[PDB]
């Protein structure tokens, strides 16, 4: 059910050792591939003709073995970083030696601790070996939560703890893996193997943690503690992170000696399962999700494409939306037809952009329960989607052409409606140009005409994920400008981030929209406060709507509508990540552009430095009208 | 004859005790299985012939130190985070486990036995250091002081409560475990060996990572001699009573020095690193030396 490799320092014959470890529950093992012990020379004699095998032979497992259950160590007195010329180089050769051998296996990950501040020279040998040949170990950076001279006992005399509150003191060693990384160039194969102690830091320390490529979680024996039967199990606290964890998939490695000796071993792992089999169960959205984590689309243009069939599937297989449109419409019937008129007073409803029907039916079912009559039309510009309603038109229904097949900007409305009812709202509300669409269709909505939905507002939050700005650099395509994957918007399931200050309201439009001018364009300035030393990869958007009165739809995280599939948040990356530090303030400014031809975004970070403008003139992305 | 048949190549521990006797513990640090072994030579000057030896045995683990408990035990630092006590049985033909207890959560890769013979303290990769009962078979404290892996711990010679350590954060910890904090630091490269002076309680030299020998009092810096051209990995104190200091070293050379850390003898016999150096009880100024060339050599001192 979850995933977990056994660290060892010690493995005198690999194959009784592995054999051990698979009995005991393990997935994998984390072992050195030369003795931990076994110091090289390479420059001097006469140690450097040390003879004989250097370490043990490939032979001793398969390939398959090598490939799927062998994570390789660095060798513990390898400091490429000393202070010392002859260790510094012993330590460059011996490195390359080490990491060259596990590229010789096939080894899908390889374990390099992060110790100290100074990891300048480990990183430098790291990346050449990257840029050398023809490999794809993983790079896992053991990192610990707490640097090993915090968490020392206060037991020597003359050189006592640092005691008070030290803020930026336990975030030490998220510097030491954010220098690296940057150092390395952001490097999809450099990942983070994060080590627990037996105390912890700052919820928000471990929020940034949970922003950055978290590939497994160390465990040591002797930080779990003893129940009344004898078995191994932990703190409320650490108990909280395995379940944030366990949220990433991350594997979890088991390191240190059997501390549980009347309780055989596998028993930590058992506690892992224990934890695993026990959280809270996904909810209705959390299932549908699995599979989208972090994965970067293109924001649909339903306006400018024709939407295949089953994309309409997705948007149709959402119950709570076409419940919530089903409730704002009744509303609306009852507050314009008086129990007097009932019979008298029918409303003329149309559905703009009413694909293949959901809207429709939605309408009827409003009707039925608020028992007032409509007369219906369904526009459509999508033809393909046209075949779907003009079958279901001639099969049922019977009376009156309903379906439209035209623009709504376009349509010769035969009449005036009570009522416009549309669902032309992206990730970031108004980014399918619901605006635009309302505006040309607004001219045949009676002069106290409705439309739902009434209102919409986006809303951004500034973000942090090393991931994401991965996902967003392999998104560079050959015959553009090599920094447009930057200045364009991603439909994803931000999920290894960490949102940095709370959602804003950005753009708001209503309708109709009786102002003089419409002008659809927009400049907002945003302060957001943060409180983490960390770095703005980007910002998410988000959107709520009022379909009616108070009957509203959103996807802000602290108002999400409960179990609504339709929309997953956006991304808009900056080219060049921002630190922030406690305290600071990002100020971001957003436009909405727009020419006869196109609607765009333009984007700039003002504080607490400049970024460029991003997206300008639309030259990276537009929304074709 | 009555041991296991193959000594492994990297030659770790040497060590006389009081009847002129060898103890050599191995490791095998490449090929196939990663394990250790102690040997007894009865006859020094055989080792490490295997066949004509006293007694011997095969380890789960590697040997990365040992030392004499006494006379019939010994005490012995694994790979597999284990601290072991062997002992001669009766007829010191045969060498069989008291105990093998898995406290430590990395390499032990120190030892060091207490003044009284009752007690002792290992170090580890795992950063901690401990202080064991032998009769018990039971870890009485453990440390966490240090900031990195411990390199070196030595008890001193005449207080069960007093030793040294020293690790990879560049701290010289003297401990005195009757205080509530037992240990204080003492003035770096990395400080890589540790000796007390067999004559004064007050006093003990240290190798760095760079080859510098450094003689130290409580009462007082510093006294220092550029004496290997790396890593110095032992300094045993000769059994004489104005006695010489050997140095050992991975720039596989051992160099004998006097109080004022002078240079007295020099030898390149070693074709790889020098891991252990005990000098002759019954001759003063017989050394023997040990290495990763699975040479033990018997040098002549000039005294
Ligand atoms: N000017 C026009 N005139 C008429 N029809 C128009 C437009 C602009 C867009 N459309 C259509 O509206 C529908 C919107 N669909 C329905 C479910 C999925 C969704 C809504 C949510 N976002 C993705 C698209 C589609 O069927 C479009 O083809």
């Amino acid at each position: 059910r979850v995933s977990s490799g056994r660290d060892l320092n010690c493995v005198p014959e690999i194959a009784d050792t592995l054999g051990a470890v698979a009995k005991q529950g393990f997935d994998f093992l984390c072992m050195p591939v030369f003795h931990p012990r076994f110091k090289r020379e390479f420059i001097q004699e006469p140690a450097k003709n040390r003879p004989g095998p250097q370490t043990r032979s490939d032979l001793l497992l398969s390939g398959r073995d090598w490939n799927t259950l062998i994570v390789g160590k660095l060798s513990p007195w390898i400091r490429p970083d000393s202070k010392v010329e002859k260790i510094r180089r012993n330590s460059e050769a011996a490195m390359l030696q080490e990491l060259n051998f596990g590229a010789y296996l096939g080894l899908p990950a390889f374990l390099l601790p992060l110790n100290q501040e100074d990891n300048t020279n480990l990183a430098r040998v790291l990346t050449n070996h990257i840029h050398t040949g023809h490999h794809s170990s993983m790079f896992w950076m053991r990192v610990p939560l707490v640097a090993p001279e915090d968490l020392r006992d206060d037991i020597i005399e003359n050189a006592p703890t640092t005691h008070t509150e030290e803020y930026s003191g336990e975030e030490k060693t998220w510097m030491w893996w954010h220098n690296f990384r940057t150092l390395c160039d952001y490097s999809k194969r450099i990942a983070v193997a994060l080590e627990i102690g037996a105390d912890l830091p700052s919820n928000h320390v471990i929020d940034r943690w949970l922003g950055e490529p978290i590939k497994a979680a160390i465990l040591p024996t002797s930080i779990f503690l003893t129940n009344k039967k004898g078995f191994p199990v932990l703190s409320k606290m650490h108990q909280r992170l395995i379940f944030r964890l366990l949220k990433l998939e991350v594997q979890f490695i088991i390191t240190g000696t059997n501390h549980h000796s009347e309780k055989e071993f596998c028993s930590y792992l058992q506690y892992l399962e224990y934890l695993s089999q026990n959280r809270p169960p996904p909810n209705a959205y959390e299932l549908f999700a699995k599979g989208y984590e972090d994965y970067l689309q293109s924001p649909l243009q339903p306006l400018m494409d024709n939407l295949e069939s089953q994309t309409y599937e997705v948007f149709e297989k959402d119950p709570i939306k076409y419940s919530q449109y089903q409730q704002a419409i009744y509303k609306c019937l009852l507050d314009r037809v008086p129990e007097e008129e009932k019979d008298t007073n029918v409303q003329v409803l149309m559905v703009l952009g009413a694909g293949r029907g959901p809207l429709v039916n939605a309408s009827l079912r409003a009707a039925k329960q608020a028992d007032r009559r409509i007369k219906l039309y369904a526009v459509e510009k999508n033809p393909n989607a046209v075949v779907t309603l003009e079958n279901w038109q001639f099969e049922e229904w019977g009376s009156q052409v309903t379906v439209v097949s035209s623009d709504m900007r376009e349509w010769v409305a035969p009449e005036k409606a009570d009522i416009i009812v549309s669902e032309l709202l992206g990730s970031f509300a108004d980014n399918e140009l619901s605006p635009e669409c309302l505006d040309g269709a607004q001219h045949f909505l009676k002069d106290d005409g409705v439309s739902i939905p009434g209102e919409y507002t986006s809303f951004l939050a500034p973000i942090s994920s090393s991931k994401l700005y991965n996902e967003v650099r392999a998104c560079r395509e050959k015959d553009r400008d090599p920094e447009a994957q930057f200045e364009m918007p991603y439909v994803v399931r931000l999920h290894n981030f960490h949102q940095l200050s709370a959602p804003q309201p950005c753009f708001t439009f209503s309708h109709p929209n009786r102002d003089p001018m419409i002008d659809n364009n927009r400049y907002c300035t945003l302060e957001f406060p943060v409180e983490v030393n960390t770095v703005l990869h980007g910002f998410a958007g988000y959107f709520e709507t009022v379909l009616y009165q108070d009957i509203t739809l959103s996807i802000r995280p602290e108002t999400h509508s409960p179990g609504m599939f339709s929309w997953f948040p956006i991304l808009f990356p900056i080219k060049q990540p921002i630190t922030v530090r406690e305290g600071q303030t990002i100020c971001v400014r957003f436009w909405r552009c727009s020419n006869s031809k196109k609607v765009w975004y333009e984007w700039a970070v003002t504080a607490p430095v400049c970024s460029a403008i991003h997206n300008p003139t639309g030259r990276s992305y537009t929304i074709g009208l | 004859p009555n041991a296991p048949a193959c000594m492994e190549r990297q030659l770790e521990a040497a060590r006389y005790r009081s009847d002129g006797a060898l103890l050599l513990g191995a490791s095998s640090l490449s090929g196939r299985c990663w394990a250790g072994s102690l040997w007894l030579f009865k006859d020094p000057c055989a080792a490490p012939n295997e066949g004509f030896c006293s007694a011997g045995v095969q380890t789960e683990a590697g040997v990365a130190d040992l030392t004499w408990v006494g006379e019939r035990g010994i005490l012995v630092a694994s790979d597999s985070g284990a601290v072991e006590l062997w002992e001669l049985d009766e007829n010191e033909t045969l060498i069989v486990s008291k105990f093998c207890k898995y406290e430590h959560d990395d390499i032990v890769s120190t030892v060091s036995v207490l003044s009284s013979g009752t007690q002792a303290v290992s170090g580890s990769k795992d950063i901690c250091i401990k202080v064991w009962d032998l009769a018990q078979q039971v870890v009485l404290s453990s440390y966490r002081a240090h900031a990195a892996q411990v390199t070196c711990v030595a008890a001193s010679p005449h207080k069960d409560s007093v030793f040294l350590s020293c690790s990879e954060d560049n701290r010289i910890l003297l401990w005195d475990t009757r205080c509530p904090k037992p240990a204080s630091q003492i003035g770096g490269y990395l400080p890589t060996s540790l000796a007390w002076h067999p004559q004064q309680s007050e006093v003990f030299v240290f190798g760095d990572e760079n080859g510098t020998v450094s003689l130290v009092d409580t009462k007082s810096c510093v006294l220092s001699s550029a004496v290997h051209s790396q890593c110095v990995t032992g300094l045993v104190f000769s059994p004489h009573s104005v006695p010489f200091l050997a140095s050992l070293s991975e720039d596989c050379s051992l160099a004998v020095l006097d109080s004022s850390l002078s240079e007295l003898f020099r030898s390149q016999a070693h074709r790889d690193f020098v891991r252990d150096a005990t000098w002759s009880p019954l001759n003063h100024s017989l050394l023997t030396t040990v290495g990763w060339d699975h040479q033990v050599v018997h040098h002549v001192v000039p005294t």
